[PDB]
């Protein structure tokens, strides 16, 4: 009774069988906003169900030389669904998630990931190597969405920071010879009630390999990483036309 | 009358479900007796850090322990007492011949982002609330003490920053303006939490504007206005050259702290300020390196 | 809760998490000496954390044709430790024993020891063949301490006794498809209250392939089999200078 | 005024834990009624030597 | 608690460490014949253990291209046993059963079977193929006793009816993946209370591979499936001399 689980959010159902218990991020579930922390004097929506369930972004192929990624969140999950809907039509946005990461092998493959939760994730460039030049990473590398990005230099997280330390940050691993899957649940982390779902990014998830994947040939090469995602407690305030950025 | 499904939904729950419980800790964990054990199922030194929790196995659990009082203190490691220590945040030049400031005057951007000591600190978390102590410290670059007066003055964003040392804005007939002989002991003042913000944040993982967001404009990433206080003038009154030159240190002493969110601690050079760029080409490791695993 | 298990005496701990039970000798803890069992009337010693540990003694390599091995016990301890001062410097001696035999393999090896406790486990010889000539076991067969001996007429325990019948005795299987480790508990044992750990063992440690070792090529061929062991309620007393044997 | 470790110190306890104690067997065990047991969890007939 | 079972009646004890609990026909346990459900005056005999107990009566392979196989109840027991013997002597019989199907492969192999119990399980011909022909399935198809028979044409139960629907019918699965045995207890099911053991068979056992069976080669290929069952509440009545069929 902890290494099997079900998640189920809106009218979505995950299942695993490998599990390793639930971290809540910080200690601290998905709230609504007090009635004394807000200040949009506006009355919110608050879709529930169509907009708070699963949605299941993407798929990894982790490899012997994967470096890992990331996936910058409010925005990964706009575009997408009744939830990319009220962020585009709303300025103000607010929410919890469920981040459930899925990866599966047989007992004779081995490998472990590091996946962790890290608030305001700001990335940084190489500063075009010498370190003179003020470079600055794109709108394509800091607001990825869905299909996430890659890493380039994972050792400090493309952001001059340990990732040795990363793990001060709500995590959990995938060890394949323990688990399958990782469950963390966030809670909204900012130092405003609301803000905007497109500018703004709350936090990033980091979904490193620490520990190489490795096999004897011809076990079956193929090792996916998916990423499935579940808004809790979805806020939306400050109603106009829809905005794409 | 209602429909069910609207009396129980719970959407709309401010308060947060915890959890955990903060407890009293002004003492470090005493050590009670321990004796040997010899059982099956109970595994203490086993675990399974996939959870992504820490290790909870006690030492009396993985030795025969002696009863220890730990009465050492843990005051000295609380946010107060960790960053409520002076240090250095900005450096302003006031030469006689030169380029950087001539005229008499200069306009220092608040940014505390500009020296390593205390960047590094404060980088530990991502949001920060609290007051502060700016201390002035000024002197020519011999470090001579001299007779003269100075004017600094606090220009918060929005309001007309001097365009020269007789500029109209030195009446500072709202601004809170400071006047020193540099003869005179460093200036220090007391600063609150100002920002719209309920936190300064160290690290904001977004943009500001809102537009398109092309090349030229990649320079805003990671700028949060929330942080951006205005900036610190400072002028030697009056209306003809300095006749000394000068230079000021500003330092910077957090108290009333509230910290949130602790991060992996700095690993590279740091080469710009509000941006964590690094040296591609000198990526070093985190610390030192040995010849073989097996060898001190 | 009961295949998985902790050893902690002293500054060791033994970590095990394919254990089968835990044997106790004759159904008896180890105890120290009643103050009417006794008759050297000098307050004895008993060093407690300091020798009653885990001291992990040896490793032997299973093989495909390994007959089996045998330690005496008092004196495989001696020369190690702080224990074995204790028992160098004292006339008389006295302990129980836990003692942890491990060896672990693959799902896909298979083989089953027989982990026995023999006490006063007296060595014969084979007599010169004939057995017309009154041979008898060298001080390096009958005490070997660490490295123990290994056997070279198991099925009569090299003592004309059939290991048919060792299992009369505090034993313990490590079945390979079930099972990495024994663990047996053995209380001081013997007609006397103190005895010299130098020239008694109080009993043998029998470790002998019943079924033999097996695997199909390519899996790992070094099996090994370690001694771990811990001295209980280490007792000593007649204190002199240093003797050896 | 002890060192505690000093006072739970269990060192010294001359008497043996036993885990076994002697009944009276004067004759051999009776059998009792059996009846037919199909169902799972229970398995007697299954060991582990 | 629920993967192992034991099975014991009259002098025979079945096992197993990889079951899938136990199904119960139709929700009823074997009960002997009301004293207002009878009509046949005569006081029967209850052999009990004598009859009810486990009859292993027979071995099947399967195989990749298995087709699947059944047997006819009352029949399958007679000419074994004591059982069968009352069956001979008695007109009257009536009884339940406790049906155990066991097939065994490693955690390599792969393959479900389906075992149900068909009532009233009647044998139909393909009718010359054109249909045109009145054909009839012989003694030997229709009540084939142990050995059983192997079906032709599975997808209709060589009767034309659905095998897909077949589980409306008290059945259980044996997944390899997941078990290793079937455990089905049967009530007695007829529109009497008695009848001849001889003549009609109450029910049918079916054993069908519905997902094949397979494995890479160098396993061993020789999976076999054997079927074991044991009466339950035998009554019989209707003395008189021996009679086969
Ligand atoms: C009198 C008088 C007082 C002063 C100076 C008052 C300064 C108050 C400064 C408060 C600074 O708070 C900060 C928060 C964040 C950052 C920051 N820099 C990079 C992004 O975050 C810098 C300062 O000048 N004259």
């Amino acid at each position: 009774s902890d290494r099997v689980a079900q998640l189920t959010i809106g009218n979505s159902t995950i299942t695993t069988q490998e599990a390793a218990n639930i971290i809540v991020g910080y200690g601290e579930w998905p709230s609504y906003c007090s009635d004394d922390d807000a200040t949009a004097v506006d009355k919110p929506t608050r879709p529930d169900v169509s907009v708070n369930r699963f949605y299941t972004l993407d798929t990894k192929l982790w490899e012997k030389s994967s470096k890992g990624w990331y996936w910058k969140f409010p925005d990964v999950l706009t575009e997408t669904g009744v939830f990319g809907q009220n962020a585009q039509f709303h300025y103000l946005y607010r929410s919890g998630f469920c981040i459930h990461v899925q990866c599966n092998a047989s007992k004779f493959h081995q490998g472990a990931l590091l996946v962790a939760i890290l608030p305001e994730y700001v990335i940084g460039t190489v500063a075009g190597g010498t370190g003179t030049e003020d470079s600055h990473p794109p709108y394509k590398q800091t607001q990825p969405g869905a299909d996430g990005f890659e890493l380039q230099h994972p050792y400090v997280l493309d952001a001059g920071i340990p990732i040795s330390q990363l793990t001060v940050c709500p995590h959990q691993w995938i060890n394949l010879r323990t688990n399958n899957c990782a469950t963390i649940i966030v809670p909204y982390m900012n130092t405003l009630p609301f803000d905007s779902a497109l500018n703004h990014c709350n936090f990033g998830l980091l979904v490193v390999p620490i520990s190489p994947l490795d096999f004897d040939q011809g076990a079956t090469p193929v090792i996916p990483i998916t990423i499935t995602l579940a808004p809790m407690c979805s806020e939306f305030a400050g109603l106009r036309q829809a905005v794409t950025q | 009358d209602r429909v069910a499904d609207v009396i129980e939904s719970s959407i709309g729950d401010s308060v947060s479900r915890a959890l955990t419980q903060a407890l009293p800790a002004p003492t470090g964990q005493n050590t009670q007796v321990s004796s040997h054990r010899l059982d099956t199922g109970e595994v203490p030194a086993l675990q399974a850090a996939e959870i992504g929790a820490s290790s909870n196995t006690s030492d009396e659990s993985m030795i025969e322990t002696r009863c220890v009082l730990n009465s050492h203190s843990t005051a000295e490691t609380t946010l107060d007492s960790f960053f409520s220590r002076a240090g250095l945040v900005g450096e302003i030049d006031l030469p006689l011949e030169g380029t950087t400031n001539p005229n008499g005057y200069a306009n220092w951007d608040i940014d505390i982002t500009g020296y390593a000591q205390m960047r590094r600190k404060v980088e530990l978390f991502t949001y920060m609330r609290f007051d502060a102590e700016f201390t002035f410290v000024a002197c020519t670059p011999t470090g001579q003490v001299v007779p003269q007066l100075l004017q600094y003055m606090f220009v918060p964003p929005g309001a007309p920053k001097p365009e020269s040392r007789e500029s109209l804005a030195w009446q500072t007939a709202t601004n809170p303006s400071v006047f020193v002989k540099l003869t005179d002991p460093p200036a220090q003042v007391s600063v609150p939490f100002m920002s719209p913000a309920s936190a300064y944040q160290w690290f904001y993982d977004g943009y500001p504007t809102f537009g398109e967001h092309k090349q030229e404009k990649d320079l805003e990433y990671g700028a949060c206005p929330n942080n951006m206080m205005g900036t610190f003038s400072v002028r030697n009154v009056g209306s003809s050259k300095s006749k000394y030159p000068l230079v000021v240190r500003i330092y910077m002493r957090m108290k009333h702290v509230r910290a949130w969110i602790p991060r992996p601690m700095r690993n590279q050079n740091y080469l710009f300020k509000a941006n964590p760029n690094y040296a591609g080409n000198s990526i070093k490791p985190t610390g030192t390196s040995r010849t073989a695993i097996t060898t001190l």
